[PDB]
RNA sequence: AUAUCA
């Protein structure tokens, strides 16, 4: 087609593994950097507790609150409450969730993410939805009660990114390699014997021609094409971490270019 | 206690430019941006790719200190060349890059049932 | 602005020596005019924390409008074709323009050798929309009206941007105006000034006129509390 | 815990129990209660800010709720009783009839002189109201330690053995870990935090694993503790394996044994991992002993350390500055430093010290005998 | 004491996998490190945090107020 | 005088060079850059009379007088911080210093207990573009977190045609891709109604 | 509306004021605690 | 002994000592919130008026403000409480005790304090965090280390004390000792290690990074070395980019066990012109050493200049291995 | 003397031996908060005013 | 006593000491409102302002340096060499 | 809490040293650092 | 006073 070129070798609601060439390291690993810090998500930033019989104290289950993954497909079309003009908070910049839970039941009453309900209007906005990928149906445990343990509290749910709190990180772990075969020589190998024999081959190999001893060092030789996994955890669906990562990063430069502009 | 702000990484401060372009006095055609609320993610990238500029002579950035989100880029171009117009053009030059990266991938994607 | 000054006060009889000495002295004979003050203050139905949005104590002070209006608003009928100079002081849609002023106690210091006064200042120019009145716009600040006073005299320009003031307030309502100055003149002498070096040459030029003056009128650096707007 | 009140009460957000553990804990009921929690720890060389026994911890993982604690202090105070008439009372004192108030808020208090359990409180302010009649009253109030914060997590009224109304309060607080907070590992190698990088900055392996605590090099050689990389080696095994790693003193278990199980669950045997660096995306030259090992949260936190003092409380016999920062002291400029400031030559340096940053005064003595009898009457 | 949301180091939810996993135990009597790869948690950064997880809040219930 | 204030929620950086060529063949010549200011103040009064608003807006133009008006309830008092612009009379009678400030400047310093700025929205080196009698001004805004929007300042001295001058604005924004924005020409003295459309397609 | 006081044990609440007779109706225990502020306390999630 | 011969202090402060490759040798890293309560007190001055009144206006709780305001009169103004804390007007000869602030000379010390070393004269550096934060090569003459230090700091009140500390007991005067006539501080641990690695034969450098490792030494001419291989690639060795660290007219010899003028081990060291001919830096080469790098530059240069010098080989050091890694493992115990 | 192990056992002997002590040791100065005569206090400082008046 | 100038056998150099002890006092006049004897090239700090008077030797003061005998040598700063 | 309730006191020939009869009664690692060291023996 | 910290 024209520049840098993606090869998708697998595909899932929570996997994006694929081929990255005719790309910079520095690139490759800035989109990286980006995915993991700088995409925007909604999650829980403040919690008013009217109730709470629990165990657990009342910032023990906030904090959990946060780590809540919540879903944030429109997120770009709700505001930073930091931009909004209102006073705290607004429809045009947050998501209010309830949660009430008691101990009816003899036995133990469980409070999961799947309990925590909508108060705000969503404009019509896929947003706030606590992301259940929970076979049951259940989503995350945030509490257990037994008698007359009550929690009854409210979520401000608001936009941010990793940078300011990880709750906001739309993806988990990113796996990033390039030449399985230290052909480049960007590592020296520690070994007892023999690094082949003692180093794991690994799964790339198979995508990249071995070096054939009988070969002089390539110093001309650079990298270019990169073996990633980008994981999601339910905010964002696993393609949009790889396409907001690459726009967030083109508008990260945009306004480089934007501030040399007005100078 | 004597913990900074979390948004104080990447919110400008009160009265405080993304950019000051400042010129390098040891060295002819020599300048020094120093960019506020940014990190590596931006600064080995722009670095990198004036690199691949040939009119461009010398290119680095620095973060001086890990408490404070910002980074000085050094940048020579040779004579007649301007270096604020060098990392103009690299700028452009990356999000090029990424506009068809962003294309490659939505194409691939959508050939994918999964 | 800083505003530095010194005062004194004459009676009635004093009015034609002084006017005939500030004359000799300055160059210039003197300047009638007046100007209306009105004051406002804090509504007090309305009632607020008294600090910052950083939490940082704020006190609460009156707001000041000055403006001037036409002398033969201040001339009845038996003031009636008397000519209009100095000797007349003896004898006694939207809104307009006018000068709003918050002033800040004065400068603290034992043995002072004049007042030193910050004064902040806006002017409004004009109005509109449904409450128009300068009345409504203080209300809509959150201020009410509290008292208002006119004064009249005679100014003189001098060196330096030095400026003299002979002058008599009247506090206005409807059960009557009332002389606050009864008796004679309050004078005022003073320089307004937006470096510490055109601070020491002004109080300079103020004590050169308070020693011109020394033995025939004096001239005294008043109370700071007597220049303290605040509300309390 | 929860039911209990001890003055301070440090209780672990989310323990683990360790991956490499003994036969003897059985009896130690460690695994039910456990002192720590198993870090992802990387031994590198990073950005030279875990040098001379201080880490790198992942701030990413600090906000995920890595040894994060909680934290309960408890205020006591009582109604005593000074005879036949003198009483101590609970109240909220009003600053017209009472002397030597608090410069502290009392505003958080109910009328009976105690704060509702729930309300966020902070530095100096007036968690228990008391006031010691003596005639109109002067001011016996408890204010939060100023060093200190929090919520009020319960408050309870209670008469003692011969009825005297005394009330205790708990105060909740969250300690998320921060700079110069100090941990250790099982083996004698402690340290405090030089500082915190996010998931982004991290070192991290192909596989997308990144280090939660960065320990360095360093360490290790001097001090000759190999259980260390042991426990590291069979808690990676452990942690793939789901098994209980056991890391039991006299047993048959050797590194080479372990080192086969790790090579058939696809790593390199001795620990090892390729990373790479996170600032560039560069492979590192050199291959990080990677794995997880059981770090322990000690009771030693920089902000219950930190103390400074420029003028404060003084002394009434020697009118010198007042002892601890519990107190708000000063520090003690002793023999020993008076001894350097003499070795350097800091005369005038030495003499403030002495005088003008302590205990300076002017006397009035005779010419004759040359003695303090002077009846100064300056004035 | 109660189930990490999210594991420490990567932060993959972990909050939803706890009574699954306690489940692939008692009810299909299988292995820990079989139940964990089950409930697909791979990189040992994760395993750890279900592995060695000891719910204490269980405990705590059995307590009346 | 007439005028309109449209305000482009949804753009970016370029949209205002976008809609600058848009005109390319209907623009004549360029006059010198403007600025303006834009601050949003909230009340702290805690009694407020129902249906009186908290808000109040301040509007300061740059060499427009150094002018700022304030706007609350419908209704906007002009003010001006430069000592040229005080009517001579007020300084001869010694109402006025001679040295006024601002009058966000007294908002912020001494009535800020019962105003705070809430927002400051910003728009520097703005552009003046003159048509056929119809002046065109346009500036990118900016907040204290980046880039706000693009502010279209439409005055035209022909009483006259307007309403189609506005029109056709609006038109070549349709052609830039430039949806879901927002246009005033309400009205409440020049200076209050441009400064009253900053507020109505701004809040 | 209003609970004061709790009970420690038997959990049932009390609303009693100074000199009352610090303990429970029904059960003796004098332990008692303080039930919760109704100013609603908000915390960051993070 | 106690009230006497020794008493604590006011204008003290304690807190846990941490490292940081990022300070300058002679700095001493000070939390904002120790810098917001130890004060100077300053006298009102043509000079400083201006200033002064600024950080009045600032006031206690922004960082460079101030707490008190000293008349003529003797009595103290306090700005936290003061109504006139606001319209303040100075006059000269007035004191404001004002917020310690970036390079004030301070008393850094580390108890015991069995050498006058444990007690030196450091620039502050106000920074963020709870702890005092230390360059680390002055480590070994406090004798701290981060597993839980704490440290204590002085504030001088006159600007008599002030130059006391600057002229006679500032770190960089304190380099090199006479209690044993040669150099109290030298390189350590990270750059120690990272120092040995970057200076052998099999260590080479590409361009890219060359220009990030010269652009870190704050000093640098903006002259690229020519490298010492030019084609095929340009690439530039180890000793190479470190000799950048090194001054001009800096001249060293030394001879270990099999040194010839062709070091065939890269054995000892040579070093002319400041520019490294051969043999790898250690420990023998830059640290505490008699014959040491610092030693001769010290005795050289100047003491202002060695400081420096610390700083830069640390810079260009740690960023190569940061870069490089280093790690160690069971294996290595493994025979 | 008294300052380092034997204090008041040496100052009771002091008394009845009717000791001066001259003030040299920087011990004596540093008890009597002046400042000790050692560096920087080994030398006095005067100002001249024949080279004040030769500057100017 | 008071050693006559042309009897002096002190260091004709300036003591480490001696100069902190110049530039301290100095300084601290300078920051007394004291006259400032050079021309202050922009300095507003009284410690750079005091190495300024001591670079240019238009220091008024002089050192009375004490004998072991209770004797002394004064020397002005004008007239001691600063080699350090 | 466990090791507080084993703990043992030695107030005032060799004391500090760790002997041989210690084997299987008292800890050869749980003893203090400094003053107390091999004083405060732990069963 | 015990415990503890380097
Ligand atoms: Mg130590
Ligand atoms: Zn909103
Ligand atoms: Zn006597
Ligand atoms: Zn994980
Ligand atoms: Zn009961």
């Amino acid at each position: 087609e024209e520049g840098p070129q993606v090869k998708i070798r697998e595909a899932s609601k929570d996997n994006v593994d694929f081929i990255l060439s005719n790309v910079d390291l520095a690139m490759a690993n800035s989109l990286r950097r980006v995915m993991i810090a700088e995409i925007p998500t909604l999650a829980i930033d403040s919690v008013e507790v009217e109730t709470n019989t629990t165990v657990l104290a009342d910032e023990f289950i906030a904090h959990r609150l946060g780590l809540i993954p919540l879903q944030s497909m429109d997120i770009e079309q709700l505001e930073y409450s930091r931009d909004c003009f209102c006073e705290d908070h607004c429809d045009k910049c947050s998501v209010v969730l309830t949660l009430q839970a008691f101990g009816e039941s003899e036995s133990t009453t469980n409070v999961y993410s799947k309990d925590l309900v909508i108060v705000s209007n969503l404009m019509g906005r896929n947003i706030g939805h606590p992301i259940i990928q929970d076979k049951e149906g259940n989503g995350v445990l945030i509490c257990k009660l037994r008698k007359g343990q009550e929690l009854k509290l409210t979520c401000v749910a608001k936009k941010g990114i990793a940078k300011e709190h990880a709750k906001w990180g739309p993806a988990a772990a990113i796996e990033f390699e390039y030449d399985p075969w230290n052909k480049l020589k960007h590592t020296d190998y520690w070994y007892e014997q023999d690094s082949a024999k003692e180093w794991p081959q690994s799964k790339n190999c198979e995508y990249e021609d071995p070096p054939n001893e009988g070969d002089p060092f390539d110093y001309k030789a650079q990298a270019d094409t990169f073996y990633m996994n980008v994981e999601s955890v339910g905010s964002i669906p696993v393609d949009q971490v790889v396409v907001r990562g690459i726009d967030t990063l083109q508008k990260k430069v945009a306004s480089i270019l934007l501030a040399l502009t007005q100078m | 206690m004597n913990a900074p702000d979390r948004f104080e990484l990447f919110l400008l401060g009160e009265g405080e430019s993304k950019l000051k372009i400042d010129p390098d006095t040891k060295a002819p055609n020599a300048v020094v941006i120093t960019f506020e609320k940014e990190d590596h993610t931006l600064g080995n990238l722009i670095r990198a790719e004036l690199l691949n500029d040939r009119k461009v002579l010398f290119a680095a950035y620095k973060v001086e200190h890990p408490f404070f989100a910002r980074f000085k880029l050094r940048i020579q171009t040779t004579e007649g060349y301007d270096p604020k117009d060098a990392l103009k053009n690299a700028c452009n030059s990356i999000i090029n890059k990424l506009g068809a990266l962003k294309t490659n991938f939505e194409t691939e994607w959508n050939l994918q049932t999964l | 602005v800083q505003q530095l000054s010194l005062f004194g006060s004459i009676g009635d009889d004093g009015y034609d020596l002084l006017i005939s000495t500030l004359t000799t002295i300055s160059g210039n004979p003197p300047l009638l005019y007046n100007s209306l003050c009105t004051v406002w203050k804090p509504n007090p139905s309305y009632d607020v924390e008294n600090v910052n949005s950083r939490n940082q104590l704020v006190e609460p002070n009156r707001i000041k409008l000055s403006k001037e209006v036409p002398f033969s608003y201040l001339i009845d009928e038996t003031m009636m074709d008397k000519p209009l100079n100095f000797r007349i002081l003896k004898s006694f849609e939207s809104c307009s323009p006018w000068s709003l002023q918050i002033s800040d106690i004065p400068a603290a210091g034992n043995n002072r050798s004049v007042s030193m006064q910050t004064i902040a200042e806006t002017i409004i120019l004009s109005s509109a929309g449904k409450n128009s009145s300068v009345s409504s716009l203080m209300n809509g600040l959150g201020y009410v009206f509290e008292f208002q006073y006119l004064t009249i005299g005679v100014k003189f320009f001098m060196k330096h941007g030095l400026i003299l003031e002979l002058q008599k307030i009247w506090q206005i309502e409807e059960a009557g105006n009332s002389q606050i100055t009864s008796g004679g003149f309050l004078l005022k002498a003073y320089i307004n000034v937006s470096d510490i070096d055109r601070i020491n040459y002004t109080e300079t030029a103020l004590m050169n006129l308070k020693k011109e003056l020394q033995g025939y009128i004096e001239l005294s650096v008043p109370d700071r509390q007597s220049m303290d707007s605040r509300v309390a | 815990y929860n039911v209990r009140m001890d003055t301070m009460a440090n209780i672990l957000y989310y323990p683990q129990k360790p991956l490499g553990t003994t036969r003897a804990m059985e009896y130690l009921k460690f695994r039910e209660l456990p002192a720590g929690q198993n870090a992802i720890v990387a031994i590198a060389c990073y950005s030279g800010y875990n040098q001379e026994d201080s880490m790198i911890m992942n701030q990413s993982s600090i906000d995920r709720g890595l040894f994060r604690s909680l934290f309960f202090r408890s205020y006591m105070d009582q109604e005593k009783k000074y005879g036949m008439s003198i009483t101590e009372t609970f109240e909220k004192p009003q600053r017209t009839n009472t002397l030597r108030m608090k410069h502290g808020t009392y505003d958080k208090l109910d009328d009976d002189g105690l704060i509702a359990p729930g309300v966020r409180v902070s530095g100096e302010d007036v968690i228990i109201g008391k006031t010691t009649p003596i005639s109109s009253k002067r001011d016996a109030s408890t204010p939060l330690r100023s060093t200190e914060n929090g919520i009020v997590d319960q408050v309870l009224v209670t008469t003692n053995q011969d009825g005297l109304k005394f009330v205790k309060v708990r105060v909740r607080t969250t300690k998320i870990p921060q700079i110069g907070d100090k941990f250790a590992s099982r083996h004698g190698q402690k340290g405090t935090i030089g500082i915190t990088y996010r998931r982004e900055d991290m070192p991290f392996t192909a596989e997308g694993i990144v280090p939660d605590l960065i320990i360095n090099p360093h360490a290790i050689p001097s001090r000759m503790t190999v259980a260390h990389l042991i426990e590291c080696l069979l808690s990676k095994v452990a942690a793939l394996s789901g098994n209980e790693g056991d890391a039991s003193p006299f047993t048959d278990i050797t590194v080479e044994g372990i080192s086969k199980l790790l090579r058939e669950h696809g790593y390199q045997s001795r620990g090892f991992e390729v990373m790479y660096n996170g600032h560039t995306g560069k492979k590192l030259m050199a291959q990080i002993f990677f794995g997880p090992t059981y770090y322990q949260r000690l009771r030693h936190m920089v902000d219950d350390k930190i103390h400074a003092r420029a003028r404060g409380p003084m002394q009434v016999l020697t009118r010198q500055p007042v002892e601890g920062r519990s107190r708000d002291g000063g520090l003690r400029f002793g023999e020993m430093e008076r001894d350097c400031m003499i070795a350097h030559g800091a005369a005038s340096f030495l003499k403030e010290r002495l005088m003008e940053a302590s205990d300076a005064f002017r006397v009035h003595i005779c010419g004759i005998c040359g003695l303090m009898t002077v009846i100064a009457k300056l004035n | 004491m109660i189930v990490p949301v999210r594991c420490f180091s990567c932060g993959k939810v972990v909050g939803d996998k706890w009574e699954s996993y306690l489940n692939l135990l008692q009810e299909d009597e299988l292995d820990e490190g079989t139940a964990l790869s089950r409930l697909g948690l791979k990189r040992y950064c994760c395993r750890r945090m279900i592995l060695t997880h000891v719910d204490l809040i269980e405990k705590f219930l059995r307590y009346n107020p | 005088g007439k005028s309109a204030v449209i305000f482009v929620e949804r753009a970016t950086p370029a949209t205002l060079t976008e809609l600058k060529d848009a005109l390319s063949n209907s623009i004549l010549s360029v006059r010198d850059p403007w600025s303006i200011d834009f601050r949003t103040y909230r009340c702290s009064i805690k009694n407020l009379p129902a249906d009186v608003s908290k808000l109040m807006y301040s509007i300061t133009f740059h060499h427009h007088g150094r002018q700022t008006v304030l706007i609350k309830d419908n209704s906007a008092m002009v003010t001006t911080a430069a000592a040229a612009d005080i009517p001579p009379a007020l300084v001869f009678n010694g109402s006025s210093t001679g040295v006024p400030e601002s009058i966000d400047t007294i908002l912020s310093s001494k009535l800020s207990n019962i105003w705070m700025q809430r927002q400051l929205i910003k728009g520097d080196a703005g552009e003046t573009l003159i048509l056929d009698g119809l002046t065109v001004r346009l500036v990118n805004l900016f907040s204290s977190t980046g880039f706000k929007g693009l502010l279209i300042e439409l005055q035209a001295d022909e009483a006259g045609e307007f309403e189609t001058k506005i029109a056709g604005i609006e038109g070549h924004l349709a052609e830039i891709r430039a949806k879901e924005y927002k246009t005033s020409s309400d009205s409440l003295n020049e200076i209050c109604d441009l400064a009253y459309q900053y507020v109505r397609a701004l809040e | 509306a209003t609970l004061k006081y709790i009970c420690a044990e038997c959990s049932s609440k009390l609303s009693l004021s100074r000199t009352d007779a610090v303990r429970c109706k029904d059960c003796g225990h004098r332990i008692l605690l303080k039930a919760r502020t109704k100013r609603l306390v908000q915390f960051e999630a993070r | 002994r106690g009230n006497l011969m020794g008493k604590r202090v006011d204008f003290s402060a304690r807190t846990v000592i941490s490292g940081d490759p990022n300070l300058e040798l002679d700095q001493v890293g000070v939390p904002k919130s120790i810098a917001k309560t130890l004060t100077y007190p300053e006298v009102v001055t043509p000079y400083n008026i201006d200033r002064l009144t600024q950080l009045v206006r600032n006031g206690p709780n922004e960082h460079p403000g101030a707490k008190y305001v000293i008349r003529d009169s003797g009595d103290r103004i306090d700005l936290r409480y003061s109504k006139r804390a606001g319209d303040i007007q100075l006059q000269y000869g007035w004191k404001v005790e004002r917020h310690i602030m970036d390079n004030d000379p301070v008393l850094f010390n580390r108890q015991p304090s069995l050498h006058k070393m444990s007690m030196m004269a450091h620039r502050v550096k106000v920074i963020p965090y709870s702890t005092f934060r230390l360059n680390l090569s002055v480590t070994s003459p406090y004798n701290a280390d981060f597993d839980g230090d704490e440290m204590n700091l002085h504030v001088p009140q006159s600007e008599e004390t002030r130059a006391e500390l600057s002229q006679l007991c500032a770190v960089p005067l304190q380099i090199v000792s006479p209690q044993s006539n040669k150099p109290c501080m030298g390189i350590v641990q990270d750059t120690l290690c990272g120092i040995r690695k970057l200076t052998l034969r099999d260590t080479f450098i590409e361009l890219d990074q060359v220009l990030n490792m010269l652009y870190w030494v704050p000093d640098w001419d903006g002259v690229i070395p020519t490298p010492a291989i030019i084609k095929p690639k340009p690439l530039w060795s180890g000793k190479q980019i470190l000799s950048v660290a090194i001054p001009n007219g800096i001249h060293l010899q030394r001879f270990d066990e099999g040194t010839t003028l062709l070091s065939p081990k890269d054995n000892g060291m040579l070093i002319i012109d400041g520019q490294i001919i051969f043999g790898v830096v250690e420990k023998k080469t830059v640290g505490s050493s008699n014959g040491g790098l610092i030693h001769v530059v010290t005795r050289e240069k100047g003491p202002q200049v060695c400081a420096k010098l610390f700083g830069n080989i640390q810079k260009v050091v740690n960023f190569w291995l940061l870069h490089n890694g280093f790690s160690t493992g069971i294996g290595d115990t493994i025979a | 003397r008294c300052s380092f192990e034997e204090t008041v056992e040496i100052l009771f002997e002091a008394g009845a031996s009717a000791e001066l002590d001259d003030c040299r040791g920087v011990s004596e100065n540093v008890i009597l908060g002046q400042m000790a005569p050692i560096g920087t206090g080994a030398f006095d400082v005067m100002i001249d005013e024949e080279s004040l008046v030769k500057y100017m | 006593k008071a050693i006559p100038k042309d009897q002096r056998a002190t260091t004709p150099y300036m003591t480490k000491y001696e100069r902190a002890r110049i530039l301290g006092t100095r300084a601290l006049q300078i920051s007394m409102n004291a006259p400032v004897f050079v021309d202050l090239e922009g300095e507003t700090d009284p410690l750079r302002i005091a190495m300024k008077e001591l670079a240019e030797k238009k220091i008024p003061l002089v050192i009375r340096r004490y004998l072991p005998d209770g004797s002394f040598e004064d020397w002005s700063v004008e007239e001691l060499i600063v080699d350090l | 809490t466990l090791s507080h309730l084993r703990r043992t006191n030695t107030p005032i020939a060799k004391p500090r040293q760790l002997h041989n009869t210690h084997w299987g009664l008292v800890c050869p690692a749980e003893t203090p650092e400094g003053q107390a060291c091999g004083l405060v023996k732990n069963l």
